[PDB]
């Protein structure tokens, strides 16, 4: 059964420093992409990062962020740092449908629970 | 009156299986044996004129989304193009510092950059003495690491594997046949949505040749459909799933890649040689692919017709161009003779409809050393081919991925994308099933045994 | 009518042309070497667990077979002539499907039975 | 005496030993791999020939005669020379082109009587 | 008594279970291990029908024949070997003389042969 | 001491010349030779 | 006590018994990680 | 070649001399440039 | 079925350069090796050149001309050079019954149809 969890918690201040992970269970990690959403309050999902092959950031990155996928244990790390006040919102984690990284949600089949990063 | 259980033998009944499926190929291939990446020299030769008998009066319940056969076939051309490239150069000493200068013969404004001559040391026959070569590589396939040196762009992470000479892409049909004890079930059904009934129902010796064509959006050189263009999707109220259109009139595609390339060969070591590209012979050109814009429009206008009958008579279908993301889903990717193509749609899908002679230019890019979609790590180099290279092709369907959007907006705007390769071939085989043949059904009769 | 083309034909019908059926259940390394012979083992494994099936029952190559054991009437409660002559055997396998595995067994019982006194009327003379 | 010894004799010597022959009809690296296809092959060529023996009226008797009538047309000979001074060798040259009908001919006469046995048991 | 239950139950007593055994025999390191043993129950099941089969009787699974028992295999009492005794020490006792009997079991369906096909040929 | 079993009786006809089964020897020995020298170390940096 | 020749010393003994009796193995230092890229697709696993 | 020295912070007793600090050059995944790095190897695995 | 075809040919001027080709369809191509036999208008076949694992030449060529087999398409060329006038003739394509070449014309099974070269 494919099933995503997450960590990371954040409750840092501004200017703080993270790492998000994301262990993938039921399927094949070589065979798929992995990308994190976020959603703001009162917002729509928008990409953030995202790495098969190639990675690819958000334009609100600004290359801040950083992703990172360890296929040893199967998880894809997201680092985090110089995290503005305007980071609060909710970061998702999902599986593509490919090998291959979209910007837009329908590229996605499988979706983590969700972590409020304040 | 007393009733006694009977047996009977090769008694018609089945129950919907999970088995393996073995290749069968035509035999007109198998003159000038040449090798194939699907290497149908050991796929046993199909019988002539195979068995397609019709059942009357049978009911079969389909499901073209969970659908076996799938699975497995992208496991077997996975595990088809590994065989492929195990015995062939591994390029591990073909990334070091390069020392890269811009092409300036004669170029075109469109291709400023996008051509890199590069030089670099290598070994000769004897592994005391180097000596420097040049070739040419596209922008894509290398990587500044300051300057004027460069490498090559996927040798950080693995190493890349050149596809013999002599496998041939180019894919041939293929037909999936069950062992004896297991049938394949066709559904004759024209207006077959992928799921539900299907009264008219056929069990044949093995499917029709299937030609694997890798592809994003506009899956090309496919079945057709019989009368009318069919929407299917496993769920269309959601908009995170892919929607399969299937149209039965071709539109004819015109892909070409004008420069004329030539083949040089650089000695990596003893006994291992690199096919290079020397010196481009003519002027330099974008590759580019060409539609009708007449049989484009009225394929788009029959879509718009059926896309209605699922979302609403009084709608605007709107189409855009590609979300944005990895170049292999944001562009019509494909293999044509030997090389591979990027190409960008933008100039087919940005259409609006309302409920009341000359060509698409859509330009290509090149590259040589592809991310493989077969896994997320091994990459291939593909060596450059000889002359011009032409191919005409049939876009048989479409591959879309619907915007979300909130209720009353009135207005549904689909996007194109591929992604999944399995969609490719689920587009061929939402047809077919397996079954398992189950003899031995026992039923009483007005009869007993002797004693 | 080449295979299974009696399916939908009643159980009367499709009873009639069995042989047909019978007939299709036999007939460096690459990814297809393997494929092809997991179908060819597997076509034997299958064909032989219907005979040897068949052959403890009092019938090995009958393709016919009446037996000793009675039907009992929970099992479909029904007149004969509407499962012959109105009912094709797809239909039919779903009606008993959960009552095949208790009726094999009875097969076995009274196949054992069977061969005893068989052997105990060739004793006594 | 032997696996195939009464090759060259006539087919009623023949007839006297086809024991010897039914009994030698199913008796990592490059070679064992050779032996894995030669076994499969064995059982599949001799689950055939059983299976086609079965359809017929005889399973496992050896000497199986039918109730289909001899067409002349095929051999058009006498008897007592054929199984007294003819061999199977040359027999199968001469019939093979006026075979695979005649199976046809034993396929359908077993299972009238398959039907034939189930009727006659039902008007007891 | 599910599958072998009655290996130590006389030999009488045994031959109520014999369907039991029968229908037990038939049903990358792992991958290659797996598929040669597949093929080598198939081949050891079709080995003993066939012989089963070159004698007058194939999906009986008791059968007479005309063959006089010889008295030296034996020679004992044919109360205690039904009554007293088992399978297992019967196949250790008739081990010396079983190769024997199963030529002559051919020869009686052999004799048969010289008999089977002459009385529908004189009717 | 293999059975070795006269045929008495019959003909039969051959030709070494158009048989198999030296096309299977010339492959077997072509294959037996090729694993013999898998495991072998090879001398590529010898050229020197 | 399992042996196969009890009175041959150059047999081992197998002693199997009944209370399993619990041992505690560990390696008290923190141990760090440390990734060195050998080449392309090739990673040496040293310690920091 | 490894250039090797003892590893000595505030050290028990009982590992006087267990642990090496060594360092080497070392390929990159540009064959034509180096890299200077270094390793801990337990005494047992390095020989002078 | 082996069937031999051939290429090149026709007129160039004495010191010019020709290539001339050979392909093998219906066998393999490193089981056997390749010759080049010409006849001259009223002489007998004579050795020119062949290839199998080792290069050989006829006693007239003097070094003039070269033989290379490519394997990705299974063709034997013969680079000409410095074309004396006494070299017209017909150029046959040979495949050797074996991996060796011999310089006599038994040596060879299958032949090829022919090719004025003047
Ligand atoms: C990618 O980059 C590589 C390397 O940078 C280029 O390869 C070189 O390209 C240059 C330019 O074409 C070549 O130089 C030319 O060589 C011709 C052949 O003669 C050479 O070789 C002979 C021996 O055979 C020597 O005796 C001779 O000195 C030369 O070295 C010359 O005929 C050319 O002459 C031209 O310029 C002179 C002025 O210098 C004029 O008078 C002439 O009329 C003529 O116009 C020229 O010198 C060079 O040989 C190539 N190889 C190397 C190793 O440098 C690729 O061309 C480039 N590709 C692309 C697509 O940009
Ligand atoms: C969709 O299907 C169409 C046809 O159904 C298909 O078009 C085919 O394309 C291939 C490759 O582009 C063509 O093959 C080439 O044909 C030309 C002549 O037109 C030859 O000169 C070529 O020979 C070169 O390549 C060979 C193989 O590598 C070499 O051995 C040779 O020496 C040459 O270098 C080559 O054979 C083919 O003719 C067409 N067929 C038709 C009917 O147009 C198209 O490619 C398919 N689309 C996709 C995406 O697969
Ligand atoms: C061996 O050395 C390790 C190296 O430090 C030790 O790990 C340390 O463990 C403590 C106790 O859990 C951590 O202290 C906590 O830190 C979190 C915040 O850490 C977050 O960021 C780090 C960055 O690496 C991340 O790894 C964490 O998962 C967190 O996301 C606080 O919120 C807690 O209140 C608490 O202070 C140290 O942060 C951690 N060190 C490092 C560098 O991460 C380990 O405990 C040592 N083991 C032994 C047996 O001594
Ligand atoms: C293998 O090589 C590729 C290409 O060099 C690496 O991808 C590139 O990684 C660098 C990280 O140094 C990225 O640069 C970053 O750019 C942002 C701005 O977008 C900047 O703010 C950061 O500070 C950083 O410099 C670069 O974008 C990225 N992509 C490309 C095309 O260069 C790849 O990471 C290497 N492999 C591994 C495992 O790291
Ligand atoms: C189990 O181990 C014992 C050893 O404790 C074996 O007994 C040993 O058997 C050997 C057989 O060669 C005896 O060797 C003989 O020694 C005498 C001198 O004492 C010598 O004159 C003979 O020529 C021969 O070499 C050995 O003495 C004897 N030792 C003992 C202590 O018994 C025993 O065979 C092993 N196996 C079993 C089933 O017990
Ligand atoms: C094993 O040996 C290596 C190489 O000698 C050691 O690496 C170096 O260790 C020093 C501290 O021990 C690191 O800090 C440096 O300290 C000097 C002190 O003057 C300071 O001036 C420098 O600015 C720097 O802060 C140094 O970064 C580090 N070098 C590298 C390349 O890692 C290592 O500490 C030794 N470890 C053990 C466990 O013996
Ligand atoms: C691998 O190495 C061998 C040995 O060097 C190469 O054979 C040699 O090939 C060259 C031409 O490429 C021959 O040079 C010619 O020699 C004739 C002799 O009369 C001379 O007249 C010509 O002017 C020219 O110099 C050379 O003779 C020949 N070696 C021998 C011993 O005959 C072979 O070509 C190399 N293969 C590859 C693929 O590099
Ligand atoms: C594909 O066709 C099948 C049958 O024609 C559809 O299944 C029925 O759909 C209607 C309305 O969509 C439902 O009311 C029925 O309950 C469905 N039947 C079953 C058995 O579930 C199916 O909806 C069609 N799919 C699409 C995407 O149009
Ligand atoms: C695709 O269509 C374009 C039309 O723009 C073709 O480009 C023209 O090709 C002709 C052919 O000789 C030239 O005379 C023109 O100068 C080209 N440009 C224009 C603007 O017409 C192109 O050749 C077509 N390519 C394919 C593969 O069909
Ligand atoms: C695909 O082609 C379209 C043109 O049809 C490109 O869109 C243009 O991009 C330039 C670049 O800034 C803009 O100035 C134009 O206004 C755009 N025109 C249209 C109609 O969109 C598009 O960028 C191309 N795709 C990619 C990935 O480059
Ligand atoms: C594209 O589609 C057309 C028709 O949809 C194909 O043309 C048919 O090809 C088959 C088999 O080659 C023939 O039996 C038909 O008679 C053809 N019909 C027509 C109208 O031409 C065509 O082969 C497909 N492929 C290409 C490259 O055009
Ligand atoms: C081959 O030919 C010989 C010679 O005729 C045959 O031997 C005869 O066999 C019959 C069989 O009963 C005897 O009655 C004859 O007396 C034998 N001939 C002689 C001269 O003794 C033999 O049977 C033929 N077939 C074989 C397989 O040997
Ligand atoms: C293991 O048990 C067996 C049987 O209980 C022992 O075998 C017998 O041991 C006695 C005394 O040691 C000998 O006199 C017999 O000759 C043995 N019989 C056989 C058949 O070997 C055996 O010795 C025991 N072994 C151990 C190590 O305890
Ligand atoms: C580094 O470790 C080595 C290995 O233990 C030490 O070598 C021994 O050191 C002790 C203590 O001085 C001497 O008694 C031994 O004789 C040494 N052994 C040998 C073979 O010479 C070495 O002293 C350590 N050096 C440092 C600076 O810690
Ligand atoms: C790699 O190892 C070599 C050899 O140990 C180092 O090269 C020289 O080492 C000697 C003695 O340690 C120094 O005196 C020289 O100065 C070193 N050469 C240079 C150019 O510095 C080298 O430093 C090591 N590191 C690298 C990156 O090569
Ligand atoms: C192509 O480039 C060459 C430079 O090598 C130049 O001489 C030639 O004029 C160019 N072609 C055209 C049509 O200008
Ligand atoms: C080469 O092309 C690039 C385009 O990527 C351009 O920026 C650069 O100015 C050109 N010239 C040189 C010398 O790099
Ligand atoms: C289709 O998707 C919608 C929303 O995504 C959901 O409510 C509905 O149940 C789905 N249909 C099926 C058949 O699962
Ligand atoms: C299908 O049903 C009709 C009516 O029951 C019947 O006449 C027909 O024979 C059936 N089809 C077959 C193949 O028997
Ligand atoms: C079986 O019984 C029902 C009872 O109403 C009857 O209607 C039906 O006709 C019977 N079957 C046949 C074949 O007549
Ligand atoms: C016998 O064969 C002849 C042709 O040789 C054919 O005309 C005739 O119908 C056949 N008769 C039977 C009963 O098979
Ligand atoms: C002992 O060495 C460790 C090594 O990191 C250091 O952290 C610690 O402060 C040292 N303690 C003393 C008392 O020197």
């Amino acid at each position: 059964e494919v099933q995503l969890v997450e960590s990371g918690g954040g409750l840092v201040q501004a200017g703080g420093f993270l790492e998000l992970s994301c262990e993938l269970r039921g399927s094949i990690f070589n065979q798929y992409a992995m990308a994190w959403f976020r959603q703001a309050p009162g917002k729509e999902r928008e990409f953030v990062a995202g790495m098969g092959a190639v990675p690819h950031y958000g334009e609100f990155v600004k290359g801040r962020f950083t992703i990172s996928r360890d296929n040893a244990k199967s998880t894809v790390y997201l680092q985090m740092s110089s995290l503005e006040p305007e980071d609060t919102a909710i970061y998702f984690c999902a599986r593509s449908k490919s090998t291959y990284i979209s910007y837009n949600s329908n590229g996605y089949d499988y979706w983590g629970q969700g972590t409020q990063v304040t | 009156e007393n009733l006694w259980v009977t047996v009977y033998y090769g008694v018609p009944v089945w129950k919907d299986a999970e088995t393996t499926l073995f290749c069968a190929s035509d035999a007109k291939a198998y003159e000038t044996e040449k090798h194939n990446v699907w290497a149908t020299h050991a796929c046993v030769p199909t019988d002539p004129n195979p068995q397609e008998i019709h059942l009357e009066n049978v009911t079969e319940e389909f499901n073209m989304w969970k659908n076996n056969m799938v699975e497995q076939m992208h496991t077997d051309i996975i595990s088809l193009w590994d065989q492929s490239l195990k015995p062939c150069v591994k390029l591990t000493p073909l990334c070091v510092t390069l020392q890269c200068t811009n092409v300036t013969n004669n170029i075109t404004d469109d291709m400023r950059g996008e051509l890199k001559n590069c030089s670099f040391n290598m070994t000769t026959e004897l592994r005391d003495k180097k000596q420097k070569v040049y070739s040419l590589f596209y922008r894509l396939d290398v990587v500044q690491i300051n300057n004027k040196e460069y490498r090559l762009i996927n040798c950080n992470t693995s190493a890349c594997t050149q596809a013999c000479p002599k496998v041939s892409f180019e894919p041939i049909p293929i037909h999936y046949c069950a062992p004896a004890g297991f049938a394949i079930l066709k559904c004759k059904d024209k207006k077959f949505n992928g799921t539900g009934p299907c009264p008219s129902v056929s069990t044949v010796q093995c499917t029709h040749g299937i030609k694997p064509v890798v592809s994003t959006q506009l899956l090309l050189n496919g079945s057709l459909a019989e009368e009318e263009v069919m929407i299917r999707s496993e769920n269309i109220t959601n908009n995170a799933k892919n929607i399969l259109v299937q149209f039965n009139t071709p539109v004819q595609i015109n892909c070409t890649r004008p420069n004329n390339n030539t083949r040089k060969s650089i000695r990596i070591g003893p006994g291992q040689a690199f096919y290079a590209t020397g010196d481009i012979i003519g002027d330099i050109r974008q590759a580019h692919c060409n539609v009708s814009k007449a049989t484009w429009n009225e394929t788009l206008g029959k879509v718009v017709k059926q896309l209605r009958k699922h979302f609403g008579n009084n709608t605007i279908i709107r189409f855009a161009n590609s979300s944005g993301g990895d170049l292999e889903v944001t562009t019509h990717s494909f293999n044509c003779g030997g090389e591979f193509f990027y190409c960008n749609t933008s100039g087919l899908f940005n259409s609006t409809w309302i409920s009341n002679n000359d060509s698409i230019t859509l330009p290509c890019r090149i590259k040589q050393i592809i991310n493989m979609w077969q896994r997320i790590g091994q990459c291939m180099y593909a060596p450059p081919i000889q002359g011009v290279i032409r191919c005409v092709s049939n876009i048989t369907g479409l591959i879309l991925t619907r915007d979300g959007g909130s209720t009353n907006s009135t207005t549904e705007t689909f996007r194109p994308g591929g992604g999944d390769m399995r969609d490719n071939w689920r587009s061929e085989l939402y047809k077919y099933k397996v079954v398992k043949i189950e003899p031995l059904g026992v039923a009483p009769t007005r009869c007993k045994r002797r004693v | 009518l080449g295979f299974l083309g009696a399916a939908g034909s009643t159980m009367g019908a499709a009873s009639m042309t069995l042989t047909v059926q019978a007939r299709n259940l036999l007939s460096k390394l690459t990814v297809w070497g393997i494929k092809q012979l997991q179908a060819r083992v597997l076509a034997v494994e299958r064909y032989l667990r219907d005979q040897q099936l068949l052959g403890i029952w009092g019938c090995s190559g009958k393709l016919i077979c009446c037996t000793n054991v009675p039907w009992n009437s929970s099992w479909s409660n029904r007149n004969l002539s509407e499962i012959w002559d109105n009912m094709t055997w797809l239909q039919w396998d779903k009606e008993i499907s959960n009552y095949t595995q208790i009726i094999y067994g009875l097969l076995e019982e009274s196949q054992n039975q069977q061969e005893k006194n068989e052997q105990d009327l060739l004793a006594l003379d």
